[PDB]
């Protein structure tokens, strides 16, 4: 009950939007035979619906003044509630793309260090690829460790014209 | 140095140099660096041996409740059945603890990076006493059984505290899938070794088979 | 100099003879490379191993179930077998898959290694757990000293290798005839000799 | 082979592997596991 | 003889030229006091296409 929002599961905007799912996806249950193929589906469809509704409220997730489940996203504000899960675990993201970061630098300092370094651009070296995708789970410890010894950057060996 | 963790093909390239509880397991080459290599020994040590006493604190007392001796509550609610007593002070605990640890925890932060830098001006009278003889490894802090000629004792230290921390780590698990205490969810395995498994007991991997 | 696989064609050049159960067929040039030749001969003595003992399984069970014992066919063997047992499943799967991890675990890196995995790490057993070949191993695998003998173990290689093909081959056939039969492999070996003119792959709705 | 199985290293590797293997990882995510907004915390 | 030996790495220090800060390596340097002897060429070629230019004797210094 936070920047003047309300709980999903008090809501009357909630429910009314979810009758109208129910029965809009009940209006096509009359056009077919109580036990074939389209009555199986559209029986998985309804049920996928109730569990939704089910799942999405009961969960802390909130709704303003139209029924549809609204997101908390500032740190604090989603700590002091049970709002911390919807946003404000970035950490995920965080975790994978600094693992793809890690991953293509690895394979591009460890390539550079062969005979002409581009056609294994274009060929990729398969047995090292999959080598350096295993190796990079522990990727923040080997980019803080890489930070202190100075070999994550250049000095001045760039093509600037400044 | 100590027998690999795998009967072959696994050569690593930092671990050939001599080194407590040195078994040659670095799969992601984390400690290929000499200085994070000297760094993360001596994280090793200090959780090993806080979890050495978690696990001794946790497992030595359920042994007693399990039997019947006290009526203490177990780990996972043992905080929640400190405050309610009415001689009990508020959650200062946190706070008290991270000024008193903070206090130490410096003085063993800058002794890693200058090993053995207690001058004699700084503390009143035992100024001199705090010299440690290696990273990790003091003197005047213990008094017996240390004065010995060979080393590999550290061995078991360094094996009791790995041991200790898949335990905590279990007991975390254990306690989360289940509800029960460690030595609860032990004595149930017993009983019925098939029937409580990770495997099928707990909601730990999704098997819906029931044909 | 050796009979090939097909009467007047040329064998390979990464193949002359010398492997165990060779016959010169290779049509997509597969486990040309060494490494590549190294992993498939392994591939095939693990999946003729296999193929033998579920092969010789199931015919135990048909032919006891055919005698009048209280054996299912092989098919839904699973299903009925489950239901009146006490140990469950999951615990059942993890169990197998838990003990198979480490044997296959330390038969994988003997291949990558060869003669690693006897240097007394696995409760000290330096003589044994050591292959003399290639997907081969001794020691511990032979009891009866049967492999003492080139000249034995060269033909008996070959009779393993030329049972096991036909083993798995015959398995193929046991999921194609179940399929078009819904009946046990035995019943219907004994289905054709009462009738070999009549009954045959032809006349039974289905594969036509 | 070895002509083929380094041909199967440009554009296979990088466009039909990861491809191939990310969707059907996040599709088979979304099947089994029905439509997540939240940490479900 | 007064150009860097032949054969060496340098690096280029003409301020307006494509391989500025960069190194390459030094394939001949010509004696008869024209303005650029030390000619040089780079493993990576330039908006043009060429890959080896001439430089003088003060733009040229040594790797790092
Ligand atoms: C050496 C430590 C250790 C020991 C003795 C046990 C023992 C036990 N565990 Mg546990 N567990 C551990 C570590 C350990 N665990 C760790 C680190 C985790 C986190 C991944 C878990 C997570 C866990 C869960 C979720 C569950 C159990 C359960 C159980 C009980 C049934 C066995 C089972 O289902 O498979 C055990 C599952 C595992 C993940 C352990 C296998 C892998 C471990 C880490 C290898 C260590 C073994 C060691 C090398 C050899 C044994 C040492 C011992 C003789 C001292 C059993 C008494 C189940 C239970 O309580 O039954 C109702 C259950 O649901 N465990
Ligand atoms: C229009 C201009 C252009 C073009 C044509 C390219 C083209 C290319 N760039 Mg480039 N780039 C450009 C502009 C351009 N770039 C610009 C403006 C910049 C900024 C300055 C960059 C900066 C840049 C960087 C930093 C890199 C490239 C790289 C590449 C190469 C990528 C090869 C690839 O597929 O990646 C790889 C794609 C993948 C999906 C790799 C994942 C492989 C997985 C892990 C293998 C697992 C699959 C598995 C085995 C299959 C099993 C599946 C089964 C379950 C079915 C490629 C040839 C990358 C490179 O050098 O290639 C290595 C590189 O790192 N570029
Ligand atoms: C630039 C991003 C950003 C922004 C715009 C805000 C904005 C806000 N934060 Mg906040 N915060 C942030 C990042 C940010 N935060 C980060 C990165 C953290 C660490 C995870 C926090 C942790 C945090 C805490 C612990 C708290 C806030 C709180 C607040 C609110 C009141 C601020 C205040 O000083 O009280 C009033 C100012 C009067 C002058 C305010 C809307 C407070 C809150 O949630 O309100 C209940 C609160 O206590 N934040
Ligand atoms: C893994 C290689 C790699 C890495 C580590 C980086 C890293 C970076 N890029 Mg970049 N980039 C790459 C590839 C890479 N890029 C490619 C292939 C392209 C061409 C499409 C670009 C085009 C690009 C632009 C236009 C910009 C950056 C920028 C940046 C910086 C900002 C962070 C960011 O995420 O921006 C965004 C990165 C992207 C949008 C690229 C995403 C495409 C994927 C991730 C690349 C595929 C890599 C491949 C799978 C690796 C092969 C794995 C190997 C095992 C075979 C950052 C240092 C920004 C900058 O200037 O710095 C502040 C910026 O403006 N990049
Ligand atoms: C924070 C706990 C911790 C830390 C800091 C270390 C640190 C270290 N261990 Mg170790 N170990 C641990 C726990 C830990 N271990 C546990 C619980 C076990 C029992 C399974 C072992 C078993 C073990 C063996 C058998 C060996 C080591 C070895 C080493 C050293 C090799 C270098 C290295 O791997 O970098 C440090 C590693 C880390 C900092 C791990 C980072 C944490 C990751 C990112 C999370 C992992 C989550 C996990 C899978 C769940 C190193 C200093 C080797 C050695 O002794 O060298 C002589 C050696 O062979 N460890
Ligand atoms: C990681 C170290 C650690 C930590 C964080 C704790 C933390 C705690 N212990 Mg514990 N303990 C530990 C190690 C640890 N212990 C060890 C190594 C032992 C010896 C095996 C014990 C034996 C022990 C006993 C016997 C008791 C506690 C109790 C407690 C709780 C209240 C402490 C108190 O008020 O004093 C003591 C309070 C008394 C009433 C006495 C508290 C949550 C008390 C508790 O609440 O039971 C769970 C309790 O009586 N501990
Ligand atoms: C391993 C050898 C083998 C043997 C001994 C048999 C034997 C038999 N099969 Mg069978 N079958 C086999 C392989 C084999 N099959 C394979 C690989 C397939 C998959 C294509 C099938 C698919 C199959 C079907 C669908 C049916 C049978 C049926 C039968 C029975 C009647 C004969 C018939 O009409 O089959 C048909 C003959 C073939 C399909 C030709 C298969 C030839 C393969 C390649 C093996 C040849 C190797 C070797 C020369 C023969 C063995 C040597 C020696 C032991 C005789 C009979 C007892 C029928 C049955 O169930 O009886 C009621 C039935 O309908 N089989
Ligand atoms: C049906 C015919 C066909 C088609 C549709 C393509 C299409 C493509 N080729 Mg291919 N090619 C073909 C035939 C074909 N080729 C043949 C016969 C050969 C000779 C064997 C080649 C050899 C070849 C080479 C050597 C290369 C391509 C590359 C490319 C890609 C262009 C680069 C790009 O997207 O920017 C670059 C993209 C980035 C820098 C960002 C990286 C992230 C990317 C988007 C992830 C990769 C996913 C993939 C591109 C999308 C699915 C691919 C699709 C085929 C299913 C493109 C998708 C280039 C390539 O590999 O792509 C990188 C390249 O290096 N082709
Ligand atoms: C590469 C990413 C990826 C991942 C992680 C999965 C994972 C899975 N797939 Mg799948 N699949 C994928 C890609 C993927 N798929 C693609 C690209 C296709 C199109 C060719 C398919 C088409 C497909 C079908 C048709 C089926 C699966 C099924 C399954 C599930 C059971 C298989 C199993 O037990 O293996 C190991 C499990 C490891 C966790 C499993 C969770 C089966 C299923 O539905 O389960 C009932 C199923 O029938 N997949
Ligand atoms: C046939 C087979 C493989 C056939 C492969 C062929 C022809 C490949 C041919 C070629 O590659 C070459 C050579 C050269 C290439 O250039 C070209 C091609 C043309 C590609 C494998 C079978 C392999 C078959 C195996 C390994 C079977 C094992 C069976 C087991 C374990 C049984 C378990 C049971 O569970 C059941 C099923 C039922 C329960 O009731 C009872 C129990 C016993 C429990």
């Amino acid at each position: 009950d936070i920047a003047g929002l309300t709980p999903c599961s008090e809501s009357k905007a909630y429910n009314k939007l979810e009758r109208k799912e129910l029965k809009v996806l009940d209006k096509r249950l009359k056009q077919y035979e109580p036990g074939s193929a389209p009555y199986l589906a559209l029986q998985a469809t309804k049920e996928r619906t109730e569990n939704r509704f089910k799942t999405y409220a009961k969960q802390g997730l909130l709704c303003g003044n139209d029924g549809l489940p609204h997101l908390i996203s500032d740190p604090g504000l989603a700590l002091r509630f049970n709002h911390a899960g919807e946003v404000f675990i970035t950490f995920g993201f965080l975790y994978v793309a600094g693992y793809i970061g890690h991953v293509g630098r690895q394979y591009i300092i460890l390539s550079k260090e062969d005979a002409k370094p581009t056609d294994k651009e274009i060929i990729l070296d398969v047995p090292l690829a999959l080598k350096l995708a295993f190796q990079g789970w522990a990727w923040p410890l080997a980019s803080i460790q890489e930070l202190r010894n100075g070999s994550l950057l250049e000095k001045d060996e760039n093509i600037t014209v400044s | 140095d100590r027998p690999l963790w795998y009967p072959g093909a696994t050569p690593p390239a930092h671990l050939d140099g001599s080194m407590l509880g040195d078994y040659g397991f670095d799969p992601l080459r984390l400690g290929t660096n000499p200085d994070r290599m000297k760094w993360f020994r001596e994280a090793e040590l200090t959780n090993g041996r806080w979890a050495m006493a978690a696990v001794v604190g946790i497992l030595f007392t359920d042994v007693f409740t399990s039997i019947g001796l006290v009526g203490l509550p177990k780990w996972w609610e043992a905080g929640a059945q400190t405050y309610p007593i009415d001689n009990q002070t508020l959650r200062t605990l946190a706070i008290i603890e991270f000024l008193l640890f903070g206090w130490v925890e410096t003085k063993r932060l800058y002794d890693l990076r200058n090993p053995g830098s207690q001058g004699d001006g700084s503390f009143l009278g035992i100024t001199d006493g705090l010299k440690g003889t290696e990273n990790g490894y003091p003197g005047g802090i213990f008094d017996p059984l240390g004065y010995s000629k060979t080393s590999p004792e550290k061995l078991d230290e360094l094996q009791n505290g790995r041991l200790a921390m898949l335990a905590f780590l279990g007991f975390a698990s254990t306690a989360a899938v289940n509800g029960q205490g460690p030595i609860e969810s032990l004595q149930t395995h017993l009983a019925d070794p098939f029937h409580v498994t990770f495997a099928t007991n707990g909601v730990s991997i999704p098997h819906f088979t029931e044909f | 100099d050796r009979p090939l696989w097909s009467p007047g064609s040329e064998p390979p050049a990464w193949l002359d003879g010398s492997l165990a159960g060779d016959y010169g067929f290779d049509p997509l040039h597969l486990s040309e490379e060494p490494e590549m030749r190294k992993w498939m001969v392994q591939a095939e003595l693990v999946h003729c191993r296999w193929a033998m003992l579920g092969v010789a399984g199931i015919l135990f069970t048909s032919i006891g179930a055919k005698a009048g014992g209280n054996f299912p066919d092989w098919y839904d063997a699973g299903k009925e077998l489950q239901k009146n047992s006490d140990i469950p499943l999951g615990s059942l799967i993890f169990t197998e898959l838990l003990l198979f991890g480490w044997v296959e675990t330390k038969r994988l890196y003997d291949l990558r290694n060869p003669g690693s995995q006897g240097d007394g790490s696995f409760l000290g057993i330096t003589d044994g757990l050591k292959g003399k070949e290639n997907g081969y191993p001794g020691g511990l695998f032979d009891p009866m000293g049967m492999s003492k003998n080139e000249a034995s173990f060269k033909e008996a290689k070959q009779k393993e290798v030329k049972n096991g093909r036909l083993a798995m081959l015959a398995f193929v056939g046991f999921i194609a005839q179940h399929h078009a039969t819904h009946k046990s492999p035995i019943d219907n070996l004994l289905d054709h000799v009462a009738d070999p003119f009549h009954v045959t792959f032809a006349t039974n709705g289905v594969s036509i | 082979m070895k002509d083929f199985t380094t041909y199967l290293s440009t554009a296979p590797v990088v466009g039909l592997g990861w491809a191939i293997f990310t969707s059907g990882l996040l599709i088979e995510i979304n099947r089994f596991f029905p439509d997540p907004l939240v940490f479900s915390f | 003889e007064i150009g860097p030996k032949r054969g060496s790495l340098v690096k280029v220090l003409r301020p307006e030229s494509y391989w500025y800060n960069q190194v390459g390596k030094v394939v001949s340097v010509d004696q008869s006091g024209i303005r650029y002897p030390v000619v040089v060429r780079f493993e990576n070629q330039n908006y043009a296409g060429v890959s080896t230019n001439n430089y003088a004797l003060d733009e040229i210094e040594e790797v790092k």
